[PDB]
């Protein structure tokens, strides 16, 4: 079984970077599983994702 | 060309249909709802017969009661039907010498062994044999062959080899395997005698066996002359081949048509499928060939009859036939299966690729998956079949009973598994 | 991506020319045009721009001069000697030899040619069908005894067994295996192999790990067999030989065909 | 160039619109030409499985497999006879059969791609991000846009279904493959094929193959079977700016008998179909092909019988003409599943804009 944080702690903090790798796509954002902190569900809405094709 | 006689071989494949054959005969018994002697009966009028001779030995006098009630002994048809008396079980040599003992023949003759359904107009068979004999004196008997469904990996119990030619149509060598149950042999023989004498050759493997003969007078003579023969395909035709008269030569011959004799039960089922499916074109139901039947062609593959009863909210299938004076309740899911004349059914039957024969009471709940019921058996409450079951005559199955894969159920009132009487497998009872 | 292979032995089946320290089996008057002519002119036809000719230990430089004097060539024709070859080994030897110089598909052509049909058609036939080898079959001789069998299908056209009447049982043998898969099995007796072969990409690796080829028939098309055992490992499509049949007049020589040859090239 | 003009049959009083005839057998090539493009070339001419949608993914393969073999030359540089060879190419395709819109598209893409990448960069580090980038696109337009519409699909195909198909659209193949063994449901699969093309027959295969219900049908058999029927998908080819389908074959028959007989037409189609061509009739823009795939009996593909057919300029005046390529209405086909989820055809170029 693979599980527990990668850090020092299971909640991330401030201003902290973490990459998150995406399973299921368009209803509010993206909610899936981090790599950086833990495998506790990271959630963006449809606006903070988009920088500058916004589906494919 | 005119006045014609035909020999038909009826009775000759029994224990072979292990499950059945006690009361009533082998060639009797029905395709779908009509008998398989009808067939070959038809086949005989559109030929041109003028005299017809058939055997009957193993529960013969049902048979001669059955030949009696056809539309054949009254004066109208051209040919009459005249009965000839052997012993239980015997080899298809000694009634052919018998045959000759009494003697009838005049020129051509017609010999049909086993049970053959068949849509090939044959007159033009018939002028091409004619040619050929008016070729050379030294000429005996045609032989039929048709092209083989797809792949022969289904049929397994008939392996039947050829060996022919181009030019004029001859052939050589026969010969059997099993293979995929048993894996034991790998070796084949071909006689080297005759090669540059014929030069064409082409060996085919993938053909349906038919077993029908157009003869010449000389087989009966030959017969006569050498009686060590046992069988016409197996050891006769090679021997006259293998320098047994020196000169004679036999016919083969080839059509696309479909042509399946019966001899398993696993082909029975196949040629069961095909006829619920549109590959014959003259042989069809809704034609209505015995007059007496009622049969129409209807949506969704399914045959009917008149005067069907059957209850609301129910589902069908594809490739089915119901007969008529059937009361059928609410339930049936209904999935390539023929259904016999006259059937009272009560509540709920799970049909997948089932059979059912003339004249059967289905109970109350009943899941049923490819397996065949005979005629004037009875199923009771819960009943549940796995592929491949055969059930025999008059069995009275009562309640609550399970089987699996190849059960074979008697029908005698001797060595097979499940009695006729009360209780299946649950309570040995009877004789 | 494509190439062919051209063989050259010494002429020994042969009776009456061979036998002279001067004259070789790839150039020899038969009638009127030369044997390697006709090669050439297949492989003009057949658009293939990089032919390497495999030659014996007999004849190094003669075969060079042939293909440089008299003849239209006009591509780049390389003649190369190998030193493993005893005839006792016929061209298997020499392409166990020369198998990295291969980059794609490779068609094998002997020296010895009599040809007349259409030569595009076969090329086209290996290209499509999705097939690993392909043989060539054409009628005897019908202008005014123990001879060679040959396996065809008729609808696809296949190949399955091409053993001849030299060395075998008295009784002719089929396998029960050989027979249940692909069950339309036609033989032939009149049928004559032109030697024309062709090959795909994955023939390589055979080669190099297990010999057992002997005049390139025993162990190159028979060993196709996927029955019974299965022991021998395979380069993956399935392993299929191919058969094609050819009405006009031209086939091999050997024996005293030669003669018969000359009388049909006056036509 | 190869060969050009002398072809048998007549041009015909009616129907003119499109050239008919080309290269079928290899004669005489130009000593540059990519054999996969000829290899694609010989199986088009005589095709059975493939149908708009993965016809364009092999095209994409094989260029991608030419920019992989391709090496920039030490004299001219990477953007000076690409383009060049990318127009023989297609003369190459148009002269073989004529080509879709998606092609078009991709073609218009590869252009796009060309300019943007200035001729300075390091060679291999060029291609190595180039062949990347067209695997992304690839899997974007085509694959993802597959999985849309079969998640489209999803929620609006209720417990089990009754789905009438025709031609040999791969999308609809995959859709029908889900329904089977994925989600698990109830499905019975009724197939419509044609004479001269057995996609319907190729398709009912496939799913045999797998392990559905399937019913044959045909053109002269079609009230027999509605007359019970519930939901019909068309094999859709391209969406026109209008509100049309120009599709293949008898689709349009099937459309209107559903317009007659209660329920809607239903079409699946990718982002990239769409065309801003416009076109109303059949007449306009039709594919044409040899009238010799008609002469033989059926049963078979190859057959090569002797009867009594084969006779187009022996005998009094002989024409067999017949086109591949038909229109569907406007009014009928009303559900579009997309890259952009939903929509109608009524909205015809909403999502071009948009891209």
């Amino acid at each position: 079984t693979s599980h527990c944080r990668f850090y020092e702690n299971k909640y991330p903090e401030i201003d902290d970077i973490v990459m998150v790798n995406v399973q299921q796509i368009a209803e509010m954002g993206a909610y899936v599983k981090l790599l950086e902190y833990d495998n506790i569900e990271g959630m963006i809405l449809l606006s903070e994702l988009s920088r500058r094709s916004i589906q494919k | 060309e005119d006045r014609l006689q035909a020999v038909v071989l009826t009775d000759s494949y029994e224990t072979r249909f292990m499950p059945l054959t006690a009361v009533k005969p082998r060639c009797l018994l029905p395709l779908a709802n009509v008998p398989l002697i009808e067939y070959t009966l038809e086949f005989l009028a559109k030929a041109g017969v003028h005299e017809v001779f058939l055997i009957c030995s193993s529960h013969a006098n049902q048979i001669n009661d059955y030949i009696e009630n056809s539309k054949w002994n009254l004066p109208w048809s051209p040919f009459k039907i005249t009965t000839i008396m052997s012993p239980e079980a015997r080899c298809t040599g000694d009634v052919m010498r018998d045959l000759d003992n009494r003697g009838i023949i005049t020129g051509d003759f017609i010999l049909v062994s086993g049970d053959v359904l068949t849509n090939i107009d044959f007159s033009k068979m018939l002028e091409f044999h004619k040619k050929m004999h008016l070729q050379d004196k030294d000429h005996i008997s045609t032989m039929c062959l048709s092209k083989a469904s797809t792949y022969p990996k289904t049929r397994t119990i008939e392996p039947a080899a050829f060996v022919l030619d181009k030019s004029t149509s001859r052939c050589i060598y026969y010969q059997d395997l099993p293979l995929p149950s048993s894996r034991e042999k790998t070796s084949i023989q071909i006689d080297p005698e005759l090669l540059d004498n014929v030069d064409e050759f082409v060996i085919r493997n993938d053909l349906i066996d038919c077993r029908i003969d157009i003869c010449t007078s000389h087989v009966p003579l030959i017969f006569q002359e050498n009686f060590d023969y046992q069988s016409l395909r197996t050891d006769f035709v090679k021997g006259v081949i293998s320098s047994d008269i020196l000169g004679k030569h036999i016919y083969a011959y080839l059509t696309d048509e479909y042509a399946v004799r019966v001899e398993s039960w696993q082909t029975y089922d196949t040629i069961s499928q095909d006829f619920l499916g549109r590959w014959c074109y003259p042989l069809v139901l809704d034609s209505n060939i015995q007059d007496d039947q009622t049969y129409s062609y209807e949506s969704r593959h399914i045959y009917k009859e008149k005067d069907v009863v059957l209850a609301q909210s129910c589902k069908i299938g594809k490739c089915t036939a119901i007969g008529s004076g059937t009361k059928i309740g609410e339930g049936t899911k209904i999935e390539n299966s023929v259904i016999g004349r006259n059937c009272q059914i009560g509540e709920n039957i799970r049909i997948k690729n089932s059979f059912i024969w003339d004249d059967c009471i289905i109970g109350n709940n009943s899941i049923i998956d490819h397996s065949l019921i005979a005629s004037n058996a009875t199923l009771g409450s819960n009943v549940r079949l796995n592929d491949g079951c055969i059930i025999g005559f008059n069995v009275k199955i009562d309640d609550n009973m399970d089987l699996d894969r190849n059960t074979k159920i008697s029908a005698s009132p001797q060595d097979l598994d499940d009695q006729t009487l009360a209780v299946s497998i649950v309570g040995d009872k009877g004789v | 991506s494509i190439q062919a292979f051209v063989f050259c032995g010494k002429g020994s089946n042969l009776a009456p020319m061979q036998h002279s320290t001067r004259l070789p089996k790839a150039l020899l008057p038969i009638g009127n045009r030369p044997m390697i002519e006709y090669v050439l002119d297949w492989c003009d036809q057949a658009d293939f721009k990089e032919i390497s000719v495999v030659a014996p230990v007999d004849e190094i430089e003669l075969i060079e001069s042939g293909l440089t004097s008299f003849l239209n060539s006009n591509h780049s024709h390389h003649l190369q000697d190998p030193k493993k070859i005893n005839f006792i080994s016929t061209g298997e030897s020499l392409q166990k030899e020369l198998l990295p110089r291969i980059n794609g598909d490779f068609v094998i052509l002997p020296c010895d040619f009599v040809t007349d049909i259409p030569p595009q058609v076969l090329v086209d036939q290996f290209r499509n069908r999705d097939d690993n080898n392909l043989a060539m079959t054409i009628y005897y001789k019908n202008s005014l005894k123990q001879q060679q069998f040959f396996t065809v299908y008729s609808e696809i056209l296949l190949d399955v067994y091409s053993q001849r009447d030299v060395t075998k049982t008295k009784y002719l043998q089929i396998r029960s295996h050989l027979l249940w898969n692909y069950p339309n099995l036609t033989v032939s007796t009149k049928l004559l192999n032109s030697f024309i072969y062709f090959c795909s990409f994955e023939l390589c690796q055979l080669l190099k790990l297990g010999p057992q080829s002997m005049s390139r028939q025993a162990s190159f098309k028979d060993p196709f067999t996927g029955n019974q055992q299965q022991q021998n490992p395979p380069t993956t499509i399935f392993i299929l030989p191919n058969e094609t049949l050819f009405i006009r007049a031209n086939n091999l020589n050997a024996y005293m065909d030669a003669n018969r040859f000359v009388l049909k090239i006056k036509s | 160039p190869g060969i050009s003009s002398v072809i048998p049959t007549v041009l015909e009083q009616s129907f003119d619109n499109s050239s008919l005839i080309s290269v079928k057998e290899l004669l005489l090539n130009k000593d540059l030409i990519h054999p996969s493009i000829l290899l694609l070339t010989s199986h088009l001419a005589h095709y059975k499985i493939v149908g708009s949608i993965p016809r364009c993914i092999a095209m994409l393969e094989v260029f991608q497999i030419v920019i992989k073999d391709y090496q920039t030359p030490k004299g001219t540089t990477l953007s000076r006879n690409l383009t060049s060879y990318l127009s023989h190419q297609i003369d190459l395709l148009k002269k073989a059969r004529p080509l879709s819109v998606t092609m078009g598209n991709a073609i218009r893409w590869l252009k796009q791609e060309i300019s943007l990448i200035d001729p300075s960069t390091p060679d291999k580090a060029a291609k190595k991000d180039l062949c990347e980038k067209i695997g992304q696109f690839a899997k974007e337009k085509i694959e993802l846009a597959d999985q849309l519409i079969i998640d489209n699909a999803s929620t609006q195909i209720e417990e089990s279904t009754t789905i009438v198909t025709y031609g040999s659209s791969k999308v609809l193949t995959e859709l029908l493959l889900h329904n089977a063994i994925s989600l698990k449901k109830n499905i019975k699969v009724i197939v419509v094929d044609s004479r001269p093309l057995f996609e319907g027959r190729k398709m009912a295969e496939t799913l045999r193959n797998a392990g559905v219900n399937v019913m044959y049908a045909l053109i002269t058999s079609l009230d027999t079977i509605f007359n019970d029927v519930d939901y019909v998908f068309l094999g859709a080819h391209s969406i026109l700016s209008n509100g049309f389908l120009y599709s293949r074959a008898g689709t349009a028959m099937l459309a209107m008998s559903a317009k007659r007989r209660n329920i809607p037409v239903l079409v699946c189609c990718e982002s990239l179909k769409f065309s801003q061509r416009v076109q109303l009739d059949s007449v306009t823009f039709n594919e044409l092909a040899d009238p010799n795939d008609l002469v033989n009996i059926d049963y078979e593909n190859p057959v090569e019988r002797r009867g009594n057919k084969g006779a187009l300029l022996n005998q009094f005046i002989k024409e067999r003409k017949f086109e591949k390529k038909k229109l569907a209405m406007e009014n009928k086909p009303k559900g579009n599943k997309i890259g952009g989820k939903k929509g109608s055809e009524g909205e015809s170029k909403d999502a071009s804009n948009e891209e």
